[PDB]
RNA sequence: ACAAACUCCUAGCCCAAUACCGGACUAAUCUAUUGAAACAUAGAAGCAAUAAUGUUAAUAUGAGUAACAAGAAGCCUUUCUCC
RNA sequence: GAUGUUGGAUCAGGACACCCAAAUGGUGCAGCCGCUAUUAAAGGUUCGUUUGUUCAACGAUUAAAGUCCUACGUGAUCUGAG
RNA sequence: CACAAACGCGUCUCAGAGAUAAUUAAUGAUUUAAUCUUAACCUAAUUAACUCAUAAUAAAUCCAGCCCUAGAACAGGGCACA
């Protein structure tokens, strides 16, 4: 039985582990985990936790390139906000459609 | 019951598939009784099915026996050394024929927890994460409080 | 709390711890030596060895007399203690007495045994231990000392 | 390898015996005597007298209790202590051990080798003096400092004053409660079954465990511990003996710890002691047979008449 | 520079630190002030202490913690540091800091009366 | 008082396979310089003191032979001889005891 | 931001339950034919035990715990010491 | 398919709503007594005659002879008079 | 007190500094008087607690045996004088 709770659990363990591991090399950028998150969203870049966390164990450059990505957004978002005008998008900003 | 059992990581048998993928599946020996009923879905894929299949895989030997056997049997062996025992006992001629096929597809690997999805060599490329390697250096290479 | 107790406590009692050196002193002063249980020896040896001194105080003193009486139970044993035993004791004062103890005894109950012995009593001698002799390399080791201690006097 | 038990007499031949016996007592009396001269040797520095001062005590030996008189006319038991050997050992700076006084080791009278052990044998031989059965350790102002191997005797405190005696206490071994504590039993008569003695209760109903404060039947009396306030009344400086006020802790012919009273009241008394400590060889006078207090009837004397 | 710490509040008057000898009457209840008079370490310490997980591993890591009243350090334990950590938070200025160029640069916002006396 | 709960083997075991529970090896052990037997460093040899037992009981028999009585004792030291042997003058106006074993090697004549 | 059995996603054998109630299977026996190294169709039943202070047998635990005995020395059946 | 119940005996743990000792404010406090309020629980808080009694009355005292909680504390420690 | 002991009915001995609570006070602003201040600065005077000075303890490994004021067992102290 407890071996069967623990299989359902068992998932939110691992998200877990990984979000404190996403967080932490956030942190290395000088970066809150949710920012980063969302950041990373709004840029139109689906990436699961999973593989967020292991491009931040085995790809430390990548992922500097990520929260940079994000840092560039979230500031790009501070001042699409505070510039209160909608001509602005910043480079980033845009939102893309498939084709 | 995972803290029950053995473990193996996900493998691959002599690095198979890369280079060219080899069938890792070497013989089969199919034995039932002429007579018997429990063998009655055996004999029909004996009839039919057992031809075909050989010519489907050359690589495979297939040794068919009619003994006086109570329960049909089917042995796969394995390059990899391995082998498994099965029971065609009382079975269609398409459930025969479904197991036959997965034999034909396995491993020859043992089956056991396989504790993660991913076997990767050097997974590591651009780097692999040590303390300092987010940590600006200082001039002289000096401690925090260390003067010259 | 026992502290400075000079007696253990055998027997039924006071009395009956007394009656029982009674017997171990008539065997020892008749056979001359005897072995028993450690304790009870060791607990007689001092009993032993002052009544000898009562025999010391020769056949004509009242004291020792009813003394030797009440603590000989045969009463032939009286004699043989003034005129045997006490006579050839008179150069030591108090060496009357060897008591060593046996290996234990082979009975179930396995007790600790010793034997008590009248010095100069003719038995056989106990098979007492030596000391190492004077060849020995130590003792041999030591002797440089010594007369290296008589050279430089 | 089995290796045997070995103590040192087992192969000494009778000869032999009365040789090492004589050899080590020798020794002994020579290694004494050396250092029986202090004061010529390399005497420390000695400093002088500081306010918060503290001297180094001593070591004795507890003779028996005697009564003794004052000139008043009341009664006094007192105790009978007697120095026998004390040598100072090592010496521990200030910082070396509580980081506030620096700590004077000191030795009690002297035994045998053949029963003591390897390390401490070849401590005392790098000294030089013969084995000490008790040793313990003062703390001191360092001022007080002495140098070790050194020699102590009784003059070290002067009639009248109040000094402090520790030692272990005399072992009553496993004890009731009784006495252990000093509760009263239950009656005897009035048809009490197996209790006249037991504790009684050990606890509450709720609490539903016992408190580990909880006083019960167990270990008594072995154990040390320190009188204060006690006078000095007589000294004998012959013998090295003190006579100490009304009782101290311990059996008697045990080893006793005595310095001076830290007590509150007491505390600047130091001031007219003899303070390093007191030393036979400087003074080059003969102090008299007996130091006496004030208050004291002597042993010959007017046999007093009240007026 | 573990003694020089700052408490917001009055907290210096009113957190109490609690702890039992496990004898009856034997409880003790301390003012943080008090408790900092007496040891400098305590405080910072139960914070730690308090703060990570409750399983064994916490003892361990309390192995790992060093902490120092002033900045007084051996220079085994100077010898072996990697890097300093930013303040946690910004220490405000008295009066007595501020350059002159700074004092003169903020604006004076009222003009006191000049019979008035100060 | 009842026991509450029936114990483990575990916990069996460190009861009664507890060190201070186990039997020590006695490092006192020797042999007899004599018949090279055993005997701890501070007892007698049992084997030695079994040839002086036997020959002890012997002779109180030969002694008990020379006394016709439950209370007869002599008032004289005793001496034992053994074949071929004479009382020395030291040892005449003594009680003698007429033994037939040869004198044996531990025993003395003295 | 983080957070479920809810909902997506990739696959499916495609949706919780006490009393009562319906269904599909199956352990082991024997009988009829087959089977023959373990067997398959039917027919039958003393047809399946983690719980009845269950019955019998055997083993643990308390526990090597509680508890029980032989007067002394000697010459081995003589002396003592006691009731 | 039992959480054995009053009172005493032993040993007390706790509370403070303080009976003592301690520091004070107010008095229809001169002073001695007194009466009230505040703060404080480390320590103390008696021996008897009668009742099974807890209460209570009384004899004598004391710095006082505190109010309570603990399965109306405590019976695998006792006592059963109830 | 019929043991060399135990024992009370006998003898001996018992402590400084800090910190406060309720209250008193002094300088003094908000409010240029006054105001002990849930205003600063220093302050004073002030119960018990409770901390701390100080005292205990504090030499790693010989231990067969035998003594012991040490001890249920195990440990502990002795055994060179004499
Ligand atoms: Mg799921
Ligand atoms: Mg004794
Ligand atoms: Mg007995
Ligand atoms: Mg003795
Ligand atoms: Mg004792
Ligand atoms: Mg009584
Ligand atoms: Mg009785
Ligand atoms: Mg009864
Ligand atoms: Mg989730
Ligand atoms: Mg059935
Ligand atoms: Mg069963
Ligand atoms: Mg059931
Ligand atoms: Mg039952
Ligand atoms: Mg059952
Ligand atoms: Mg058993
Ligand atoms: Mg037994
Ligand atoms: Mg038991
Ligand atoms: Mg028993
Ligand atoms: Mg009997
Ligand atoms: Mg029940
Ligand atoms: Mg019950
Ligand atoms: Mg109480
Ligand atoms: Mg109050
Ligand atoms: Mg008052
Ligand atoms: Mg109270
Ligand atoms: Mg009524
Ligand atoms: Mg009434
Ligand atoms: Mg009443
Ligand atoms: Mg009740
Ligand atoms: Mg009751
Ligand atoms: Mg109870
Ligand atoms: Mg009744
Ligand atoms: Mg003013
Ligand atoms: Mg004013
Ligand atoms: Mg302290
Ligand atoms: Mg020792
Ligand atoms: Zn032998």
């Amino acid at each position: 039985v407890k071996c069967t709770r623990a299989r359902r659990l068992k998932k939110r363990s691992l998200r877990t582990l990984w979000i404190n591991r996403i967080t932490a090399a956030s942190q290395e950028h000088g970066l809150k985990y949710p920012a980063f998150i969302i950041n990373l969203i709004k840029c139109q870049v689906e990436l699961n936790r999973k593989v967020l966390a292991d491009l931040a164990i085995y790809e430390p450059k990548t992922f500097k390139s990520l929260a940079a990505l994000a840092k560039r957004r979230r500031e790009e978002g501070f001042a699409a906000a505070l510039g209160d005008g909608k001509e602005p998008d910043g480079i980033f900003s845009r939102v893309v459609q498939h084709r | 019951t995972a803290r029950g059992t053995a473990s193996r990581f996900l493998t691959s048998v002599l690095h198979n598939g890369l280079g060219r993928y080899v069938q890792q599946l070497q013989r089969l020996s199919f034995s039932l009784s002429r007579d018997a009923p429990s063998s009655r879905g055996a004999r029909e894929f004996v009839e039919r099915e057992v031809t075909d299949f050989a010519r489907r895989n050359p690589g495979v030997v297939i040794y068919v026996n009619p003994r006086p056997c109570c329960v049909p049997r089917v042995v796969a062996e394995y390059l990899n050394g391995a082998v498994r025992e099965e029971s065609i006992h009382c079975k269609s001629v398409e459930e025969i024929a479904a197991l036959v096929q997965k034999l034909a597809d396995q491993s020859g690997l043992d089956v056991i927890r396989i504790r993660k999805p991913f076997h990767t060599d050097s997974p590591s490329i651009q780097g692999q994460w040590h303390p300092f390697t987010n940590k600006p250096t200082t001039l002289g290479g000096l401690r925090p409080r260390e003067v010259q | 709390i026992s502290h400075g107790r000079v007696f253990r406590r055998l027997g039924l009692g006071p009395e009956s711890r007394i009656h029982l050196l009674q017997n171990l002193l008539t065997g020892l002063v008749r056979h001359e030596r005897i072995e028993a249980s450690w304790a009870r020896v060791d607990e007689l040896r001092g009993y032993a060895e002052k009544l000898i001194d009562y025999g010391k105080l020769g056949d004509t003193n009242e004291r020792a007399m009813r003394m030797a009486d009440f603590w000989l139970t045969e009463k032939d044993l009286i004699p043989k203690l003034f005129q045997v035993l006490a006579p050839r004791f008179q150069g030591q004062n108090g060496g009357y007495t060897r008591m060593l103890q046996i290996p234990n005894r082979n009975e179930q109950d396995r007790a600790k045994m010793a034997v008590i012995e009248y010095k100069g009593n003719c038995l056989p001698p106990l098979p007492l231990p030596r000391r190492d002799s004077n060849l020995t390399l130590l003792n041999q080791l030591l002797q440089g000392l010594r007369q290296d201690q008589e050279a430089s006097s | 390898h089995g290796k045997s038990v070995t103590w040192w007499d087992e192969h000494l031949s009778e000869e032999n015996v009365p040789f090492v016996k004589q050899l080590v007592s020798d020794e002994n009396k020579a290694q004494l005597a050396s250092k029986l001269c202090p004061l010529k040797d390399e005497p420390w520095p000695i400093h002088p007298w500081e306010p918060g001062s503290s001297r180094v005590g001593l070591i004795a030996l507890k003779l028996g209790m005697m009564p003794l008189w004052t000139k008043d006319g009341q009664k006094h038991v007192v105790t009978l202590l007697q120095v026998q050997d004390c040598h100072v050992l090592k010496y521990t700076p200030k910082e070396n051990h509580n980081g506030r006084m620096a700590a004077l080791t000191v030795g009690g009278k002297t035994v045998s080798h053949f029963h003591k052990s390897a390390s401490i044998l070849e401590f005392y031989q790098e000294l030089g003096l013969p084995p000490k059965q008790k040793v313990k350790i003062f703390n001191v102002t360092e001022n007080a400092v002495i140098k070790p191997g050194t020699p102590l005797y009784a003059a070290h405190f002067r009639p009248g004053q109040y000094v402090d005696v520790t030692a272990k206490t005399i072992g009553k071994g496993f004890q009731g409660v009784m006495r252990r504590w000093g509760f009263k039993g239950q009656p005897a008569t009035h048809g009490q079954t197996k209790t006249h003695r037991r504790p009684g209760a050990i606890s509450t109903g709720d609490v539903a465990r016992v408190w580990p404060g909880t006083k019960m039947p167990g270990q008594l009396g072995n154990i040390d511990r320190t009188a204060f306030g006690l006078k000095v009344w007589r000294i004998n400086t012959k013998h090295n003996i003190i006579y100490v006020n009304g009782s101290v802790p311990g059996h008697k012919n045990c080893l006793v710890k005595i310095k001076d009273s830290k007590l509150p009241a007491y505390k600047d008394f130091c001031k007219n002691l003899p303070f390093p400590t007191y030393f036979p060889d400087g003074d080059e006078e003969a102090l008299p047979e007996d130091l006496y207090d004030e208050n004291v009837c002597q042993p010959g004397a007017p046999s007093i008449t009240f007026t | 520079n573990t003694r020089h710490i700052a408490f917001s509040g009055n907290k210096w008057e009113q957190k109490v630190y609690s702890s039992h000898t496990g004898y009856p009457g034997g409880f003790r209840q301390v003012t943080a002030a008090q408790l900092h008079q007496k040891d400098p370490v305590a405080i910072v310490k139960l914070a730690i202490y308090g703060m990570l997980p409750k399983n064994l591993h916490r003892r361990t890591m309390m192995q790992r913690l060093h902490l120092f009243p002033d900045e007084d350090i051996p220079e085994d334990i100077l010898k072996n540091l990697v890097e300093e950590l930013p303040q946690p938070r910004k220490v405000p200025r008295r009066l007595d800091e501020y350059t002159q160029e700074e004092i003169e640069a903020f604006p004076r916002v009222w003009s006191p009366p000049e019979d008035y006396r100060l | 008082a009842a026991p509450k709960n029936r114990r483990s083997i575990e916990v069996n075991r460190c009861r009664r396979r507890n060190p201070q529970k186990l039997i020590k090896v006695k490092n006192n052990i020797d042999v007899c310089p004599e018949c090279g037997h055993l005997k701890q460093k501070h007892i007698l040899c049992g084997y030695c003191y079994e040839k002086v037992r036997k020959e002890t009981a012997e002779i109180r028999r030969q002694m008990g032979k020379q006394e016709g009585g439950p209370f007869r004792a002599p008032t004289t030291e005793t001496v034992v001889l053994y074949s071929g042997e004479t009382p020395s003058e030291q040892d005449q106006g003594k009680r003698i005891i007429e033994r037939e074993r040869k004198r044996p090697s531990w025993f003395t004549q003295n």
